């Protein structure tokens, strides 16, 4: 008999900064509207879709 | 005179059908109908 909220999983956005692949290939990643102290736990506990 | 409006990144599957697998799956069947929308939105931003 308590009152709990729900709320989203944790929806937001990814986007892929690179360079032209005739130049190089590394990847550095962006992750749209969310908290990544949030994400940085997630990958510990690989919960990332 | 206004110059831009709020940029949207509305996601077909994420909208559609909120973690449904087979909800997906039935969506995918429509074909590539709303990576129209996804580019189109991407183009209003980048206007923007
Ligand atoms: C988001 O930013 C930091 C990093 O997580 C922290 O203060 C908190 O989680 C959030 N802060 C605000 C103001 O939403």
């Amino acid at each position: 008999l308590e009152i709990l909220d729900i709320t989203p999983c944790s929806f937001g956005g990814v986007s892929v900064i690179t360079p032209g692949t005739n130049t190089s290939n590394q990847v550095a990643v962006l992750y749209q509207g969310v908290n990544c102290t949030e994400v940085s736990v997630a990958i510990h506990a690989d919960q990332l879709t | 005179l206004p110059v831009s409006m709020t940029k949207t990144s509305v996601d077909c599957t994420m909208y559609i059908c909120g973690d449904s697998t087979e909800c997906s799956n039935l969506l995918l069947q429509y074909g590539s109908f709303c990576t129209q929308l996804k580019r189109a939105l991407t183009g209003i931003a980048v206007e923007q």
